[PDB]
């Protein structure tokens, strides 16, 4: 007979990560902040390694625990976007009659909705292969092309927009909501760059997490498109 | 059990590269002196040697046949121990529900140590009360202060050891006649001839008895690159 | 090791230890406030250093709420007994538990360092803009502390929610109390983060949300959408403790367990939809005011059911058992004190009464009676109940009738007069006041110095 | 081991070094100083005195002291 | 699970006891002082010892 | 009687403040040299080497406890065969005088009594109803007053004069119509 | 609501006319701070603490069964002070039902 | 926040909101109030003094001032 749980008695990553966070505050150079971010990435990756090595315990409840954590996190991501939508609609009574140029409803929304939809289809194919214990190499590179185009389009839009953040709370909310979506798009790149075939298959929490997150981000863009462009 | 994760490949069979290379000593080691890997390959070599000899099976008794395959003939002592072992394992990730305990038949609380925390919820329906937790220590017939439900601790202890399948097999199984290597060779030639190996385990086992590398293709089988 | 330990029970001790340490700074600030308010004039703060008083009241509030009572009632007692109550070996997320306490300490160091190094100005613990966004860098530092604290709170909430997946016994009322507070945190914190980010954007990114054509009242909605759920995130763990103590010490099974549980769930849902009773004087629409006033008064129903269920727990208990234990006295005192705080809450809930009593010391006394008296005593009572399990010593508290009596008397001397000056009226967040309010302010000040002296007798 | 059975065994078995307690109290004392020292420093910075004299911001009688 | 963290293990025997050169048992630090004063009162309190039991807890002046 | 006098002998008053001599007179920080005490300091506390510098959880002094057969030492029960039956005698804890000191005599009597439960289901259900609905009635009694007073503040009145009040740091500006 | 176990009058009938309610003291004894010996080292003081646990105590009735120290919650079931690893063997919450299966019996 | 306790008025002076408050004074006198929203360093030093006089007196005052 063994214990139900293999207790973890000590951990030192927590101290490092918490110190790394302090460096963001206690610093006199923005270069220090850039290199500090790399340290954060490294140590967060070590924590992920600890999660992968916990597989050796053969505990059935581990998958469930991690899955429900993701549910809570997704919920927090949804509620942060809600707060931005709230900030946007609170000042709705001061929109559409100010001397600013709001965005068109033809070009940006369509190509973006078409683009993000293709991203979902790729992730869906990845899930399908995951179910079928199969892999297709080209899939990840299609994601990279999609992310590249998304980054290329968003950069040009911001640079060629003739209204600035200080012009109106409308413009501030437009830029901020779009940036918040982009940050979540970039976090998707952070997650997807490691996608590979693992032979333990459907006991790997990574696969379900990626599918849920990508769907969340695409769905969030549907809400944004209706609010701002259409 | 529901609390266990997915069967491993090893849960079905072991790779032939884990076979001990000193087969001659392996087949002569007493059961109490065989480790988990050694015991796996002793039973598999001896069990498959008898099963791959069809002409002798009908004349072999179930007592002898079970011994060759390494299966333990059951008896009340061993059944009791194995049953309480499996009951302990089941309770690791399952609820503890059963008949109301009385002096004649106390609630049986299996434990390895000398104590296990237990809660009494009373009887069924209106006789159910709030959880009353108590520490069930060995050697005392416990009575709930509320419903008078009798409890008792059962310890899985035998001779400075707790009860395990390995312990039960060692204590009650008796080694039979020493395995004869002539049987291994005879069955080997039966199913392995002219580059056809229909007893792979007996081809590897005979090779080790011969000294490792003697049989055709075995040097190439043992030559690895990493 | 000390910092590397992942033991959930050790971390629980760390939370209590840190709450007492940070609490010393909190109490000191409170003494400064009461000393200043002893008469009219300047007493310990110069008229040219009035900004320090504004900072003292701001830090007092923030530290006591987020760095003392919350880490003590939601981090300390919970991390020590919850895994035991759940008959589980340890907490579900060991490494997350370690980082949470370290995060709290690091955010505390940032705050206190900002006192020493930055210019000292204050904008209240409610950080209302535009005042919060036209201040100096100390406001930026405080924002970083709150955001960092928010990270620790949310991850700890995730940790407790995972107990549902592993609990091997029955979900007792106390476990229900923590789970619901965790739910309240998961739903309220993300909104707080958003509004705090907007405060930062206006402070540090030239945003214009809190300048004309942008509604400053927007902040108050999002802030208080977290604000009031926070006051129940701070009280619900206290309720859970009170239930255990009364049942254990009186040897009586909890009466109406399911009603207790369903009362806690109800308070949470209602507490998530009544936030604008903090915004009565801004000028909201008549129907909004009536909705919020109506729903605010409803919260008394579930809260009242719990109070009466506690009373019957103490009724009928055996006389032979000694009733002078400090834990039992504190638990009983909580019922007596909480009713005072809640009833005054219902009074201020009527908006027309609130017009007179908003931003007055009546509000102060109201939330002090619940937090400074009720929550503190509940945390003390809970720790006292677990003295044998925790194992601390070198204090004379377990059986000390003098400490309980002196504390009860003197704490009431501080805050009962603050109800009176609320109809005098003495505004909040001020240091100078008219000479005709000295009597009551003086009495409360005498109460504050006395309470501090009683804190020394425990050692 | 028996020594490792109890968390913080030295303290629970009443063998711990008293310095640990002293550090805890010192840490609390330092935390308290973060409210008093900046008060004195700020008062002097904007006035030139570490602490005021009661009612020295108001008109005082000739014999007031 | 063979070779997993054991559910139960027996404590190893405690380390050898230490005597002084003269044979006096070696004493170790103990934070249970015998305070010096003239008070000798003893207060006893019936205490909850679970659900069905109590314990007579005594506090001694020394 | 005075129960403290019974175990006065066991409590010998101490000599050192905090129970330790100056480190100069005896170095309690060093590890003990006594055989079998390499994991302890001289004063009996666990050594930093054992707990921190060479903690086994970090990979130091690797020594798997479980043996080849997947067994660990287990101490058996005190078995006593009798009357054609195998019995186990449970371990009774030592007298509380040994562990606590007071002599276990003249103990007050606390009888066995089953849990103190509230009875009369019908009566209890009615009380619980009242515990919920008496507050509900009071709230309903405040509801109508609350609506009326709210309506009163927000009443369209025939005001004849306007005073504009602006709040600035730190003074109040007032704009009033001037007589013609 | 819980109102105790149900009693049938037949179960209240004594087998002797002198039967009264057993007067066994359920006060465990006189206690105070656990008092460690100076001579005992850290290991031996741990043994002393483990032998002073009230939750390991019980009261033996006239028929030899013992009513243990009981609590509403499992917080009072761990050693005091709480050890690093408490519930190695999962505490068993015993539920009762009327269901039965034939395999458990023998004729 | 413009607060006059005797007139039963406590209205927040929020930027961007021009809140309407209606009043009907019934007796003459001088009603003192204080700012009721922490507004910065001198939140405690901007009082609100309203004096209510007879309509004939108010007209004469307004005509002269
Ligand atoms: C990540 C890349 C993203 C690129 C996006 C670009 C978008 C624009 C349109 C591109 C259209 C092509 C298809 C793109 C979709 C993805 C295709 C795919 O899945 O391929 C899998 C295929 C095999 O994947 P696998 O994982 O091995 O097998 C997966 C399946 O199991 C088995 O797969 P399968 O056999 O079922 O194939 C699926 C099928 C599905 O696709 C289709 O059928 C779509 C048909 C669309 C028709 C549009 C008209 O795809 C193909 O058949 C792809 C054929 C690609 C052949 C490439 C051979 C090398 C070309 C080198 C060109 C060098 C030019 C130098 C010029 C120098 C000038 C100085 O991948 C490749 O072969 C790699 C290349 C993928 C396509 C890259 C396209 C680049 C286009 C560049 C154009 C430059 C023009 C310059 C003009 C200059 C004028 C002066
Ligand atoms: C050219 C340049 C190019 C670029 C270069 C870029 C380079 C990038 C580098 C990136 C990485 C940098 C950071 C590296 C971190 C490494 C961490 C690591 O792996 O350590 C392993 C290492 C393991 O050590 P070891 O080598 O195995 O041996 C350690 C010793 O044997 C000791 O053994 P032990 O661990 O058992 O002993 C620890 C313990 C031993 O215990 C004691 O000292 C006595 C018992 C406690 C006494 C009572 C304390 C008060 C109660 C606290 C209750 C809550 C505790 C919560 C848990 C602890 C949290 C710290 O005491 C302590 O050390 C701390 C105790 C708690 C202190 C705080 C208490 C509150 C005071 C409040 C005062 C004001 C109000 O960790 C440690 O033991 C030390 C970690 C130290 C981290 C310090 C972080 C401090 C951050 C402070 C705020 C920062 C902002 C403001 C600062 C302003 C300054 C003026
Ligand atoms: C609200 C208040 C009232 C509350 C009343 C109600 C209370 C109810 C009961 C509550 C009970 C809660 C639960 C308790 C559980 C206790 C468990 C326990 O004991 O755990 C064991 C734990 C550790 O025991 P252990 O297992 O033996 O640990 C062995 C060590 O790990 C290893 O041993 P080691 O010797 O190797 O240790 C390493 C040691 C090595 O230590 C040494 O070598 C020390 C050398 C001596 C240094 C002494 C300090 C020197 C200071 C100099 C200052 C100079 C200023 C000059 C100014 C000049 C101006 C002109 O330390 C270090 O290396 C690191 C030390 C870091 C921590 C200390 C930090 C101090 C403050 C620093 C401030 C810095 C500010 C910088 C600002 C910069 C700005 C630019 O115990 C403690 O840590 C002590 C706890 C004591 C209190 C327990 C509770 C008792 C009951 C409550 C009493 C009332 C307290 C009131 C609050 C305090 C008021 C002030
Ligand atoms: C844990 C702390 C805590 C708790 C429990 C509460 C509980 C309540 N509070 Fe809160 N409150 C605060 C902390 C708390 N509050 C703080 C800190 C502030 C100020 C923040 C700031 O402005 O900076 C504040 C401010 C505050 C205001 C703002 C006043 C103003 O800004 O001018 C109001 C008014 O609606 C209010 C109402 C209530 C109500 C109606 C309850 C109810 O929960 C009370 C319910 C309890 C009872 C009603 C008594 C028990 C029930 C019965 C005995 C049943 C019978 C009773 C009836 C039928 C009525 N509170
Ligand atoms: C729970 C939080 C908490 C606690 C405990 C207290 C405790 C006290 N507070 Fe409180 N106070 C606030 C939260 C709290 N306060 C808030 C949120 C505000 C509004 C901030 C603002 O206006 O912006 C405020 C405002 C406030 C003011 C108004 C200043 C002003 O804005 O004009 C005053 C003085 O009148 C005051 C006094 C006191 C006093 C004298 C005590 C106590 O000292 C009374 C005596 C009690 C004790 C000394 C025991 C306390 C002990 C502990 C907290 C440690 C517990 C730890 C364990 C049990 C492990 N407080
Ligand atoms: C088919 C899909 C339909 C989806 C419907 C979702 C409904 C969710 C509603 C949640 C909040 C409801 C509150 C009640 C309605 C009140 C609306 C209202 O009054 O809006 C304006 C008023 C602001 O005006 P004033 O403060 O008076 O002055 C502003 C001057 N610049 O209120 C607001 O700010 C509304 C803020 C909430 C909007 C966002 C709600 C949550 C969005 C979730 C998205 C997922
Ligand atoms: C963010 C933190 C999320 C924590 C909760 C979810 C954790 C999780 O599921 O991670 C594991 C999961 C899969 O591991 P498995 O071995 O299948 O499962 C672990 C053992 N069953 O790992 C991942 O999701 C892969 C992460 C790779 C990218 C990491 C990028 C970190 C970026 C940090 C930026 C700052
Ligand atoms: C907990 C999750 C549910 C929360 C739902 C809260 C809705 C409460 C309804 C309150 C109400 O009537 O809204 C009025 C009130 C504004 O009133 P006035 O400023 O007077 O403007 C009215 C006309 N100008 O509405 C709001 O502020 C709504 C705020 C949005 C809440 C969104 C919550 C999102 C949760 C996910
Ligand atoms: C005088 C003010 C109060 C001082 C006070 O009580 O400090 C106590 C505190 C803890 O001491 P003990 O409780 O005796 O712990 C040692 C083991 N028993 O003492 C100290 O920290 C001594 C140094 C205090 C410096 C204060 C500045
Ligand atoms: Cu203006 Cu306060
Ligand atoms: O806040 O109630
Ligand atoms: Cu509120
Ligand atoms: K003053
Ligand atoms: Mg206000
Ligand atoms: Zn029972």
């Amino acid at each position: 007979f063994e214990l139900n749980i293999n207790i973890i008695n000590y951990n030192y990553l927590g101290i490092i990560i918490t110190v790394i966070i302090s460096i963001y505050i206690y610093n006199n150079s923005n270069i220090i902040s850039v290199y500090n971010s790399n340290l954060l990435l490294i140590n967060i990756n070590i924590w992920m390694k600890y999660n992968i090595l916990d597989m050796l315990n053969l505990n059935v409840l581990d998958y469930k625990i991690l899955l429900w954590i993701v549910v809570i996190i997704i919920s927090n991501e949804i509620l942060l976007f809600v707060s931005f939508y709230w900030i946007y609609y609170h000042n709705y009574i001061n929109y559409y009659h100010v001397n600013i140029l709001i965005l068109n409803s033809y070009n940006i929304v369509y190509n973006n909705i078409i683009l993000l939809t293709l991203l979902s289809t790729i992730v869906n194919i990845k899930f399908y292969n995951y179910i079928l214990s199969y892999y297709k190499y080209i899939l990840s590179y299609l994601i990279y092309y999609n992310n590249y185009m998304f980054n290329n389009k968003i950069i040009l839009e911001y640079k060629n927009n003739s209204n600035y953040t200080n012009d109106s709370v409308y413009m501030t909310s437009y830029f901020y909501i779009i940036l918040l979506h982009y940050i979540h798009i970039y976090d998707s790149i952070i997650l997807i760059v490691v996608y590979n075939y693992v032979n333990y298959k459907n006991i790997n929490n990574y696969y379900i997490n990626i599918n849920i997150y990508y769907h969340l981000i695409e769905v969030l863009y549907i809400v944004i498109s209706i609010l701002l462009y259409l | 059990y529901r609390h266990w994760h997915r069967m491993s490949e090893d849960d079905w069979a072991l790779p032939l590269d884990s076979m001990p290379e000193d087969v001659k000593t392996l087949m002569a080691t007493p059961q109490t002196e065989r480790g988990f890997v050694e015991d796996y390959w002793y039973n598999r070599i001896r069990g498959e040697a008898t099963l791959l000899d069809p002409e002798a099976l009908p004349s072999k008794s179930y007592i002898a046949l079970a011994r060759d395959m390494g299966l333990q003939i059951v008896d009340e002592p061993s059944s009791h121990m194995m049953g309480l072992i499996e009951l302990y394992e089941y309770l690791r990730g399952a609820s503890f529900v059963g008949p109301f305990g009385t002096i004649e038949n106390p609630v049986l609380v299996p434990a390895v140590g000398q104590e296990r925390v237990v809660a009494c919820t009373g009887g069924v329906g209106d006789e159910e009360h709030f959880t009353l937790w108590f520490r069930c220590r060995e050697g005392f017939m416990y009575r709930c202060g509320e419903c008078d439900q009798i409890f008792m601790l059962v310890r899985l202890y035998y001779e400075d050891r707790y009860w395990t399948q390995t312990l039960v097999r060692d204590t009650f199984m008796s080694d039979g006649d020493m395995f004869d290597l002539k049987t291994l060779e005879r069955v080997h030639k039966m199913w392995n001839k002219d580059e056809m190996v229909r007893w792979e385990v007996g081809y590897w086992a005979q090779d080790y008895v011969l000294g490792k590398g003697v049989l055709p293709g075995m040097v190439e089988e043992h030559t690895r690159v990493n | 090791f000390y910092i590397l330990v992942n033991n959930n029970k050790r971390i629980g001790i760390y939370y209590i230890k840190l709450s007492i340490i940070i609490g010393i700074l909190g109490i000191v600030l409170s003494y400064i406030i009461r000393v200043e308010l002893y008469n009219s004039g300047n007493r310990i703060i110069k008229y040219d250093n009035v900004n320090y008083y504004n900072m003292v009241i701001t830090l007092h509030g923030l530290l006591m709420i987020f760095y003392i009572i919350m880490p003590g009632l939601y981090g300390g007692i919970p991390l020590y007994i919850l895994p035991i109550l759940s008959v589980i070996t340890d907490i579900v997320l060991p490494r997350i538990n370690n980082i949470s306490i370290i995060i709290v300490l690091i955010s505390y160091i940032v705050v206190i360092n900002s006192i020493v190094i930055e210019y000292n100005i204050g904008t209240g613990w409610t950080l209302y803009p535009p005042l919060s966004i036209i201040g100096t860098v100390i406001v930026n530092m405080i924002l970083y502390g709150l955001i960092i604290i928010g990270i620790s709170s949310i991850i700890s909430a995730i940790n407790f929610m995972n107990i549902l997946i592993v609990i091997d016994g029955i979900i007792y009322v106390y476990i229900w109390s923590i789970i619901i507070t965790s739910v309240l945190l998961i739903i309220s914190l993300p909104i707080l983060n958003g509004i705090l980010l907007m405060i930062l954007s206006d402070i540090y990114f030239n945003s214009i949300y809190f300048i004309l054509n942008g509604d400053v009242v927007l902040y108050q909605h999002l802030f208080w959408y977290f604000g009031h759920p926070e006051v129940y995130i701070l009280i619900l763990p206290a309720f859970g403790i009170i239930s255990i103590i009364l049942s254990v010490l009186n040897n009586k099974i909890i009466f109406g367990m399911k009603s207790m549980i369903l009362a806690i769930i109800m308070i949470s849902i209602l507490g998530s939809i009544v936030w604008a009773h903090h915004i009565y004087t801004v000028g909201l629409e008549l129907d909004t005011k009536i909705y919020f006033n109506n729903l605010t008064l409803i919260i008394s129903i579930p809260t009242g059911n719990k109070i009466y269920n506690w009373i019957i727990l103490y009724i009928g208990s055996y006389n032979i058992l000694y009733n002078g234990y400090q834990s039992l006295i504190f638990s009983i005192m909580f019922i007596i004190i909480f009713i005072i705080g809640g009833i005054t809450g219902i009074i201020i809930s009527i908006d027309i009464i609130d017009i007179g009593l908003h931003d007055t010391y009546y509000i102060v006394s109201h939330f002090h009676y619940i937090l400074s008296i009720g929550a503190v005593i509940s945390l003390l009572a809970g720790i006292l109940l677990l003295k044998d399990i925790i194992g601390y010593y070198n204090v004379i508290i377990k059986i000390n009738k003098y400490f309980g009596l002196l504390l009860f008397i003197n704490i009431n001397i501080i805050f009962t007069p603050q109800f009176i000056i609320g109809f005098n009226v003495m505004p909040r967040r001020i240091l100078e006041y008219s000479d005709n309010i000295i009597v009551w302010n003086l009495i409360s000040s005498i109460g504050s110095i006395s309470t501090i002296l009683i804190l020394l007798s425990i050692f | 081991n028996l020594e490792d059975h109890f968390d913080l065994a030295e303290y629970m078995m009443k063998m711990h070094n008293p310095m640990s307690e002293y550090l805890y109290w010192i840490a609390g004392f330092v935390s308290g100083l973060h409210g008093i020292l900046p008060l004195l420093h700020s008062n002097y910075y904007f006035s030139g005195m570490f602490l005021p004299r009661d009612n020295d911001n108001t008109q005082l009688c000739d014999d007031s002291w | 699970r063979i070779g997993g963290p054991p559910v139960f293990m027996q404590f190893p025997p405690p380390p050898p006891k230490e005597y002084l050169a003269d044979g006096t048992p070696k004493t170790y630090p103990l934070h249970q002082p015998v305070f010096d004063h003239g008070y000798t009162w003893e207060h006893w309190y019936m205490t909850n010892a679970g659900v069905f039991h109590t314990v007579y807890y005594g506090e001694f002046a020394k | 009687k005075s129960y403290y006098d019974d175990f006065k002998d066991r409590l010998k008053p101490g000599k050192y403040t905090q129970g330790r001599c100056p480190q100069s007179e005896g170095d309690y920080r060093q590890e003990s040299k006594t055989i079998g005490r390499e994991h302890l300091n001289d004063d009996g506390t666990r050594s930093k080497r054992y707990t921190v510098k060479e903690a086994d959880a970090l990979g130091y002094h690797y020594h798997p406890p479980i043996d080849k057969k997947g067994q660990v030492y287990v101490k058996g029960p005190n078995t006593v065969i009798e009357r054609g039956q195998t019995w186990i005698k449970g371990y009774e804890l030592p007298s509380m005088e040994y562990t606590y000191g007071p002599k276990q005599e003249d103990i007050p009597f606390y009888p066995r009594v089953k849990l103190n439960v509230w009875g009369n289901y019908n009566l209890v259900m009615k009380v619980e109803f009242l515990f919920f609905y008496l507050p509900t009635i009071i709230v309903f009694g405040i509801c109508i007053p609350v609506y009326t007073i709210n309506f009163a503040q927000e009443e369209v009145i025939y005001t004849t004069m306007t005073v504009k009040v602006t709040g600035r740091q730190w003074y109040w500006v007032y704009e009033v119509e001037s007589p013609t | 609501i819980y109102e105790g176990q149900t009693v049938q009058e037949s179960e209240l009938i004594p087998q002797e006319d002198d039967w009264v309610i057993e007067e066994t003291n359920f006060c465990l004894g006189r206690n105070c701070y656990v008092r460690f010996r100076e001579e005992d080292d850290l290991a031996r003081r741990a043994l002393h603490q483990m032998d002073s646990q009230l939750n390991k105590m019980h009261t033996r009735l006239r028929d030899g069964t013992v009513i243990p120290y009981m609590s509403f919650h499992p917080d009072e079931m761990v050693d005091r002070p709480a050890p690093i690893h408490t519930f190695s063997e999962k505490p068993l919450l015993k539920w009762t039902w009327d269901e039965t299966y034939e395999e458990a019996y023998d004729d | 926040s413009w607060s006059v306790p005797s007139l039963g008025i406590k209205c927040d002076a929020t930027p961007g909101r021009l809140v309407k408050i209606n009043t009907f004074i019934q007796r003459e006198g001088v009603f003192y109030g204080q700012c009721s929203e922490l507004c910065g360093t001198l939140h405690a030093f901007m009082p609100i003094v309203v004096e209510a006089v007879s309509p004939e007196a108010f007209a004469a005052h307004a005509k002269k001032w």
